[PDB]
């Protein structure tokens, strides 16, 4: 049973590595998104000008 | 978590070990061990002659 118990514990800490991933991936995301969304800058377009 | 499990389980290991010293020690302490069935046809044996 005590080995046992460990076992179930051991996926509960690859279910906080997985958090931790999404926690990142998610981060990539809103960056990249507020990247596409801004697209051309007031400096950039200025220069194009 | 993982190297908790498997130092159990050598805990384990070691356990089932004493076990069967348990088992043969007793086997030996047994009122009908091998010393007594060994003297018992060794004597009906010679009666038997």
């Amino acid at each position: 049973i005590r080995i046992q118990q460990r076992t179930v514990d051991e996926v509960d800490a690859d279910i906080a590595v997985l958090a931790e991933s999404r926690r990142s991936a998610q981060n990539r995301l809103e960056k990249y998104q507020q990247l596409y969304d801004e697209d051309i800058n007031h400096g950039e377009q200025r220069a194009m000008s | 978590i993982r190297r908790e499990a498997a130092q159990m389980q050598v805990e384990y290991q070691e356990t089932q070990q004493a076990h069967t010293q348990a088992q043969l020690e007793l086997l030996q302490r047994k009122f009908t061990n091998k010393a007594l069935y060994s003297w018992m046809r060794g004597k009906l044996s010679a009666i038997y002659y």
